């Protein structure tokens, strides 16, 4: 009932790692209107990253599945249904997500730092979201995706230092979307490359400087 | 692929 | 909604770490009324030991929480309730289990191994359910699960070579039950001392097939050996 | 205790 009371449920939830639990009642504290304090919403998004993260990591097995039983077909369809299961799970989490982030944290976002998270965070589950539509559907989507990320983007080019990890966070993602589902690896790397060498001047952070790093070596060998 | 923490 | 495509899911849902779908559908096979075939029984025992032990794992986090909340009372409240959801889930799981095993599993069993199997299977499920009871109704389940375990190890004293992993994992998980439920820390430890050195003295008889398995419960019955009596 | 996992 009480917001302190589902703060600590969600604390809780995390330790029994059950996550479910922690999302729901990190659910229930954005749906009392009030901004989320920075504990609040690192509860709210380490709750979904968890829930949304265990249907990724099971459709990526399944899928592979599906694809290596070509030619035994009554095995295959087995997979593509369940298949079919896990999208409409991670169906069901991107829109719950997605609403919080239109109903509640996005306009409730007071501060720069907490509207690009959070424009990020929708960059982040329409991204979840296409890797799962259909057709045209998939194409409306991954615009949707396009435009938060830009969006957090322009926002943390003009409000935030170059070092902040909410700001390198969004340019991980963001040139990992360019990657991965526009497959433009010279905006991808551009892009990423830009980030590091704008963070690298005000270091006088590291593990996502790192990170951009790694995927750059991925994309180019 | 390797986005953020985890 | 066939059996082999129950069974296929089944092992679907395992690949994908999803064991409440698992489970379901060794549920659904289960309730088809026909006797399980070996692999379908180990994957049925696999499914119901990730979604029981999920739970008694969040059980022993949060309990240990409301101890150490001594004192910060509302803390202490916040994690009793929370405890109070998990038991619950717990229950709901041990009930589901014990009911297919009472319905179907145990009168279908027709080679002592599986009714060996399925009567561990119930003290098992006999004992999770003892962690979480209250009061009376606790001293009643404690028995039904020592009925069971009794009555599976009578079976294996029988029927099964000592180096069997079914009547070895029988000899673990009932001396542990009698160490952590009974707080029988010798009646424990003799019965896996007993249990380990005629495995050893009956070397000759460890098949190929049963090797891993068996070796692996050995080690944890010499372990456990090990830690009770300090 | 260590029980078969």
């Amino acid at each position: 009932m009480d917001k302190n009371e589902l703060v600590q449920k969600a604390k809780l939830a995390e330790q029994a790692e059950r996550y479910d639990d922690m999302a729901a009642c990190m659910k229930s504290v954005t749906e009392q209107g009030a901004e989320l304090s920075n504990e609040e919403r690192n509860l709210l998004s380490v709750a979904y990253k968890n829930v949304v993260g265990a249907r990724r990591s099971s459709w990526r097995v399944v899928s592979s599945i599906e694809q290596k039983t070509e030619g035994a077909e009554k095995k295959q369809q087995m997979a593509r249904e369940y298949r079919e299961k896990i999208e409409t799970e991670l169906r069901d989490i991107c829109n719950d997500v997605l609403s919080l982030l239109e109903k509640f944290l996005i306009p409730n976002a007071s501060q720069a730092e907490s509207k690009v998270f959070y424009l990020k965070m929708k960059g982040d589950y329409y991204r979840y979201l296409a890797e799962v539509a259909a057709g045209d559907d998939k194409k409306g989507i991954v615009d949707q995706s396009q435009q938060a990320y830009q969006e957090a983007f322009e926002i943390s080019k003009k409000e935030m230092q170059p070092t902040h990890p909410i700001r390198l966070g969004l340019a991980l993602n963001f040139s990992v979307f360019y990657y991965e589902i526009l497959n433009s690896p010279e905006k991808a790397c551009s892009l990423a490359k830009t980030a590091f060498d704008e963070a690298i001047a005000e270091l006088d952070s590291t593990l996502i400087m790192q990170l951009l790093r790694d995927n750059l070596t991925l994309w180019t060998s | 692929r390797l986005s953020n923490v985890s």
